[PDB]
């Protein structure tokens, strides 16, 4: 329908996009400094794979709240990479390196466990 | 207006900075229909797989009173226990498993579940309430068979 | 060792084709000798005159909260706090 | 008399009805409406864009000198239309009393920051912002404050379940504390303690 | 018909003339304490919880069972009506054994949540110490059931359930007075494909 | 606050050394490392309570 | 004739208390004159300011200004006045006396809130 | 009676002091006993059987919904300015 | 006093407290300070005396006051409220009343 709010630092969607794509070449710099930095087993091209796989699971949203949302919790991550501000545990939690794959079809699904 | 020193980082701000404060400060058009899954944390795997149950909780049969029945709740669909092989108590996997959040109407529950993204449904609707006749003569009475064989 | 067949007061073993035997290798099981059933009948039931009677426990206030007990059908009445039994001949 | 009964305090009752008329004479655009409730404190339910003037004002004014903000609490009701509501409490020094401010704020509807009248809110707010998830604008520094660096989610809001989401361990094939789903040894036993008789005839209306 | 108009609890309401004081006071939305109306029962006055006083009336009234008229004010949160309240449970709680931690019922029985809302807060009985409260026997009522019947408050219930809905009439009244016990006669057994409802019809857990 | 349950609907602790590790940043500043070191102890502050 | 502290650090004494009090009145003043009529607030501020001014005028020692006012020491009193010269030069732009700039949401201020009523 | 050191080394000790020493460490002639008699706790306001009744001693009910005192006064009405309690100087 | 005459009067513990960390008294109504921080930097607020609560108002006590709002001000308030907590002990050992621990 129709709502008046107050907007998040931005007010159509030209200027969400314009600070996603600010959040995009912010972190593709702060990436080497990431892995030179953070003793983690990844390599440059996959934490940019990685990254680009963080924003194509958000590509989906259209709502412009949602986006500047979205753009201040990765400022966020960014200004926590910045600084060191972690270690290198947390740094990982987004490729989930301790977690084994579950299959999807529904045999083997049927056979390892009700979930 | 008042003749007092003026506000400095608003008198020297470009144009395009009083452009930028204006814009902020007023009030812009967004559709009422706001996903908010990718906001709140919840992993992918619960948005996808659970199913969300909106109802008025169940009266204690055994209890004559009505204080509880009094508001609606989501619950969150039960997923599966099992016995821990130590010492036998029931663990489980369901972090939403024990989650009951209190709503006054269903459409409040159902604009919720439309906001935080959950494939919601509704149990059953509020119960009409029939208008019973209760007094102490039809208990005895005369050629009916509803005389009371009691007391 | 015989404490890992041995049964609980509560009916419980381990079979014997069972993994869960495998923790008592190194850590003897604790199988209560007590058992409270076996104690509880060995006190001979308590002979009353009057129509009720009355069990606190046998302590005051550091027993059972206090109840009370017809005994005019016939046969041995149990406490159902202490497992005390009473009768009236 | 009644021992049990907590006498209260009459003049304090007439000072603060008097202080509480007074602010809603004094700010009709912003304050929404003021009660005073039992235990001789006064409630201010203000409009969300009234959330920095009115502070002021309560720092400001002759007979509203209410330097110290002592917390920023929020409460998280989710059957609102808009859903959390933070509460302002402010001590006065000077005529030595207390004030209750409380506004509503949705999920995505911003805040004024308080930080140019009250620094204390400098981290208030931003435990505002990692338990709850509401925007404080003109914020000078917004990061979430006591949760972990890798955490998603609000964990105070209602919707986040109370033992989380995730687990940590340590892993040595990766050498590492890595994050697993959680999964609880025992779970939680949810206890059912809801009344099922009133018990209170005053709060039915 | 027409609609008269009662004011419960100092809010006028419009009732139809056969509904009594109780199905006012759950249509304007407060809840009168009860032991022994259950709407799919008869009604009946022995529990003697309900008591609600009226305006301009000697005596409280059982609000369960007496009918309306116009012009009524009914006081629900008045100090008679509490008083008669406290009065009529405290008599209910002498001689109700102490058997809370070996009851089923407890944690959901009505005499417990109606000692926590409208209950008195200490006993006033001194004779707990000599010629002490009643005790009566089990009667082996059936397999299904288990009868304790020193926790039964006489709300004759189940024998109502009996005669009205179980259709068979083994449930009844023995004694007179205090020594009153709601039980078959003889050891028989109670049976009927709805003998679990009665423990959903007792309110104390007998 | 209650919603008039056996719960309570929130219960708000406000640390009294919440607001003097917020004024470290300007108590502190300008000093020695030994003079934070003093300052952290002038200023009374477990952090359970700050923390929550 | 001179305080020689405060007892209170951060705010050292002043040499010239009433000339300090009489110019934060009068830019007060100056402020409140801009309001509209109407507004209760300016009616209100002018009440104490003119309170004030006539306790600062009628009073040539600081101690018994101070016990004429009554409100503290009078460092602390030209404080308020700066705190309130600063209140009715920014409530002249955030603009108070008109009408609810937002209405009531249905349900927004109801305790206990999970009820059907 | 108690252990201590010999009076040279506790005049040493108080001189060195600059006050005179009161030992610090406790001893058992210095406290009470550790088996008391048993107590009787006195019962309070409202164990008396005959007077009281719940209904005038119910803290919990005499409870009420916040007063809106914007529509308090409107009801009830159809100097110094008001401060929000008695002035004191911190100063 | 023994304490005290270890701590209180040697000049390694004035250079290190005195004048060192000295906030001022608006910082500390602005930053919404509390207690101690308040009372070493000369503000004369104790929540024991101005609204009191569960029998303050029947024993007598002193309310320490700091000067100049360093580490050695705030050291010698906590041990004025030391001694006036014994102050405090001592008139509640002094005077209680024989009945019951609980509300009814
Ligand atoms: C300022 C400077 C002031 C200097 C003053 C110097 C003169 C006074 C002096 O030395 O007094 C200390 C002491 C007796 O005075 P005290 O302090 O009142 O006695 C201690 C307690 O009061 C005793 O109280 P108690 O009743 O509890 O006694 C129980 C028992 C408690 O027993 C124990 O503690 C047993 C464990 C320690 C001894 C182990 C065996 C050692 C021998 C093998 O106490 C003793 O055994 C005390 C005597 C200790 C003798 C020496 C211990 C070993 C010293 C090794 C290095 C030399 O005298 C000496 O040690 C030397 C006496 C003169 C020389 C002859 C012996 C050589
Ligand atoms: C090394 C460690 C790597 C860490 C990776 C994690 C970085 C944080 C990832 C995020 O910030 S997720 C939020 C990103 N924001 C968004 O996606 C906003 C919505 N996105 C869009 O609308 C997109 O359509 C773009 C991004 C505009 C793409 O559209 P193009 O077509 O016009
Ligand atoms: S019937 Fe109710 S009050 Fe009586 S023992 Fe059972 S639980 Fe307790
Ligand atoms: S046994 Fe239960 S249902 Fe029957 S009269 Fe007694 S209390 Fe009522
Ligand atoms: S409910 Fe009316 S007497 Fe039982
Ligand atoms: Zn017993």
């Amino acid at each position: 329908a129709v709502q008046q709010v107050r907007p998040i630092l931005s007010v159509d969607r030209e200027e969400a996009r314009k600070r996603a794509l600010n959040l995009y070449k912010a972190w593709y710099r702060q990436i080497p400094y990431i892995v030179m930095d953070y003793d983690i087993p990844m390599t440059v091209e996959q934490c940019r794979d990685k990254l680009r796989e963080e924003f194509v699971k958000h590509r989906n949203v259209t709502d412009i709240r949602v986006i500047d949302m979205l753009v201040i919790k990765g400022q966020m991550e960014l200004k926590e990479s910045v600084e060191i501000w972690k270690q290198k545990g947390h740094i990982m939690r987004y490729w989930k390196e301790s977690q084994d794959p579950k299959p999807t079809d529904f045999l083997s699904k049927f056979i390892q466990g009700v979930n | 207006t008042d003749g007092g020193p003026l506000d400095p980082k608003t008198a020297l701000a470009r144009p395009e900075e009083l452009e930028q404060r204006n814009k902020l400060s007023g009030k812009i058009t967004v559709p009422t229909a706001v996903n908010l899954s990718p906001i709140s944390g919840v992993p992918e795997e619960h948005i996808r797989e659970r199913r969300v149950r909106i109802h008025i909780p169940p009266k204690n049969a055994m209890q004559s009173g009505t204080d509880n029945v009094n508001t609606w709740q989501i619950e969150f669909d039960n997923r599966e226990r099992w016995e821990n092989p130590l010492m036998g108590w029931a663990s489980s996997g369901d972090p939403l498993s024990n989650m009951n959040v209190q709503f006054g109407s269903p459409e409040e529950a159902i604009t919720f579940c439309e906001r935080n993204g959950w494939r919601w449904y509704v149990d059953g609707a509020a119960k009409p309430k029939k208008e019973r006749v209760k007094n102490y003569g039809i208990n005895f009475a005369w050629n009916k068979r509803t005389r009371v064989s009691t007391k | 060792r015989g404490d890992i067949e041995k049964v609980t007061h509560t009916g419980q073993v381990f079979d014997k084709e069972d993994y869960r035997n495998a923790r008592f290798v190194n850590a003897k099981r604790y199988v209560n000798e007590n058992w409270g059933i076996k104690l509880i009948e060995e006190v001979p039931p308590k002979e009353c005159t009057e129509r009720v009677v009355f069990c606190d426990g046998g302590d005051g206030p550091l027993g059972h909260p206090k109840v009370y007990i017809n005994l005019d059908k016939p046969g041995n009445h149990i406490c159902g706090y202490c497992g005390l039994r009473f009768v009236k001949k | 008399d009644k021992p049990t009964v907590r006498q209260p305090d009459a003049v304090a009752r007439s000072h603060l009805s008097d202080f509480g008329r007074y602010v809603a004479e004094c700010l009709p655009k912003y304050v929404q409406k003021v009660q005073l409730t039992a235990g001789d404190e006064l409630e201010v339910l203000i409009a969300p864009e009234g959330v920095v003037p009115v502070l002021q004002f309560l720092k400001d004014h002759h007979q509203a000198q209410f330097t110290n903000l002592v917390d920023i609490a929020g409460v998280d009701v989710p059957c609102r239309k808009n859903r959390f509501e933070v509460v302002y409490n402010l001590l006065s020094l000077r005529y030595n009393s207390r004030i209750r401010v409380k506004t509503y704020t949705d999920e995505l509807t911003p805040l004024d920051s308080a930080c140019e009248v009250h620094k204390a809110a400098n981290w208030y707010e931003r435990e505002i912002w990692d338990m709850y998830g509401v925007f404080f604008a003109n914020h000078p520094d917004l990061r979430r404050i006591l949760t972990d660096y890798g955490f998603e989610g609000h964990p105070q809001r209602r919707d986040f379940p109370l033992s989380g989401y995730v687990e940590l361990r340590y892993d040595d094939e990766k050498k590492r504390v890595v994050c697993e789903p959680l999964e609880l040894a025992q779970e939680f036993r949810k206890f059912d303690l809801s009344a099922p008789w009133e018990q209170f005839p005053n709060f039915r209306n | 018909p027409e609609k008269i108009e009662v004011f419960v609890d100092d809010i006028p309401v419009q009732v139809v003339p056969g509904t009594t004081v109780l199905q006012a006071a759950a249509q304007i939305g407060v809840e009168i304490p009860r032991f022994c109306y259950h709407e799919r029962l008869a009604v009946a006055g022995n529990c003697r919880m309900c008591l609600v006083e009226v305006e301009k009336s000697p005596k409280p009234v059982a609000a369960c069972a007496m009918p309306v008229m116009k012009g009524w004010r009914i006081k629900t949160n008045s100090d008679l009506t509490r008083k008669a309240r406290e009065g009529v449970m405290e008599f209910l709680l002498m001689n109700h054994p102490l058997d809370c931690p070996i009851c089923d019922q407890g944690g959901e029985c009505d005499l417990q949540d109606q000692a926590m809302a409208f209950g008195s807060d200490r006993s006033r009985f001194t004779d707990i110490n000599y010629t002490g409260k009643r005790a009566v026997e089990d009667k082996d009522i059936g397999p299904l059931v288990k009868t304790i019947m020193t926790r039964c408050i006489h709300c004759t219930r189940c024998v109502r359930f009996a005669s009205e809905i179980a259709g068979v009439d083994d449930l009844g009244t023995t004694g007179r007075g205090n020594d009153m016990q709601i039980g078959t006669y003889v050891e028989k057994l109670f049976l009927t494909e709805l003998s679990g409802n009665v423990i959903d019809l007792c309110p104390v857990g007998a | 606050i209650s919603d008039g349950s056996s719960r309570p609907y929130r219960c708000k602790i406000k640390a009294p050394g919440f607001a003097h590790l917020a004024a470290l940043e300007k108590i502190g500043k300008q000093h020695m490392l030994a003079d934070v070191v003093a300052i952290i102890g002038t200023l009374d502050v477990v952090f359970g309570e700050i923390d929550r | 004739i001179i305080k020689a502290s405060t007892g209170l650090t951060g705010l050292a004494v002043s040499t010239n208390p009433h000339h300090t009090l009489s110019a934060l009145y009068g830019k007060i003043l100056r402020a409140v004159s801009k309001m509209p009529q109407d507004a209760s607030y300016r009616k209100y501020t002018e009440q104490l300011v003119k309170q004030r001014a006539d306790s600062v005028a009628q009073h040539k020692d600081i101690t018994a200004l101070e016990k004429a006012v009554g409100c503290g020491q009078v460092e602390e009193l030209i404080v308020q006045a700066e705190n309130e010269l600063i209140l009715a030069r920014k409530m002249l732009g955030w603009k108070p006396w008109e009408k609810l700039v937002q209405a009531a949401p249905a349900k927004q201020w109801d305790w206990p809130p999970a009820q059907i009523m | 009676l108690r252990r201590d050191v010999s009076p040279l080394i506790q005049r040493i000790r108080a001189f060195l002091l600059g006050r005179e020493h009161n030992l610090a460490l406790r001893f058992e002639d210095g406290l009470a006993d550790r088996t008391q008699p048993q107590p009787e706790i006195p019962d309070g306001p409202s164990h008396l059987l005959s007077a009281n009744y719940y209904c005038q001693r119910d803290g919990r009910r005499e409870v009420l919904p916040p007063i809106d005192l914007v529509e308090q006064q409107k009801q009830l009405a159809a100097s110094k300015l008001p401060t929000p309690g008695k002035v004191y100087a911190w100063d | 006093d023994e304490v005290e005459d270890v701590l209180t009067t040697n000049r390694i513990w004035v250079q290190r407290t005195e004048d060192i960390g000295i906030v001022t008294a608006e910082e500390a109504l602005n930053y919404g300070f509390s207690g101690v921080m308040l009372r070493g930097s000369g503000i004369k607020w104790d929540l024991r005396k101005q609204q009191p609560y569960d029998a303050y108002n029947l024993v007598n006590f002193d309310v320490p006051i700091g000067t100049k709002g360093d580490c050695y001000d705030r050291y010698l308030c906590r041990v004025e409220e030391m001694r006036q907590s014994l102050r405090i002990i001592d008139q509640c050992l002094n005077q209680m009343p024989a009945g019951e621990i609980k509300t009814d």
